């Protein structure tokens, strides 16, 4: 029940000196824009309904 | 917990559901969120019979 | 270098990810389709 409030996303915990910031952000954005995220959502979170 | 383990140097990258917060970001930088979901209320529903 | 900050309805994209840098987004959005709504025995 209820409605969405204090909406916020997820994240990846990395140290501030890690040089993998852009190399991971670009890959995440590419996966998001190539439809991998929606496919994973369909194949892992929408098994059955009521 | 996990944040302290990451700060201690035991772990370098975290792939787990972690909500981005200001206090967490003040010490550990995050990346772009995978998906945008807030917090709701879960209550068990009853079945009216008679 | 005509402006150090840009504020507006700029959608985050892969092409702009490496050319410029952006902070954490505050309002989420995306691709959507707009279409006009169509109109529409004790069995159930
Ligand atoms: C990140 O990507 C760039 C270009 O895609 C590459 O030159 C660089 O080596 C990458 N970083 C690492 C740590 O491999």
């Amino acid at each position: 029940t209820g409605e969405l409030f204090f909406r916020s996303g997820f994240g990846i915990g990395m140290r501030k000196d890690s040089p993998w910031k852009q190399n991971v952000s670009l890959s995440i954005l590419k996966s998001h824009e190539n439809g991998f995220m929606e496919d994973l959502d369909k194949t892992w979170v929408r098994y059955q309904e009521c | 917990g996990m944040m302290g383990e990451l700060l201690s140097g035991q772990a370098d990258m975290i792939v787990a559901p972690l909500t981005i917060n200001n206090e967490r970001a003040q010490y550990i930088e995050f990346s772009k969120p995978f998906k945008y979901q807030g917090l709701t209320i879960l209550v068990k529903k009853e079945i009216p019979r008679s | 270098q005509r402006a150090v900050m840009a504020v507006g309805s700029l959608t985050i994209n892969e092409e702009r990810s490496e050319v410029v840098d952006f902070s954490v987004p505050f309002v989420e959005t995306g691709i959507s389709v707009m279409v006009s709504r169509s109109n529409g025995f004790l069995e159930p």
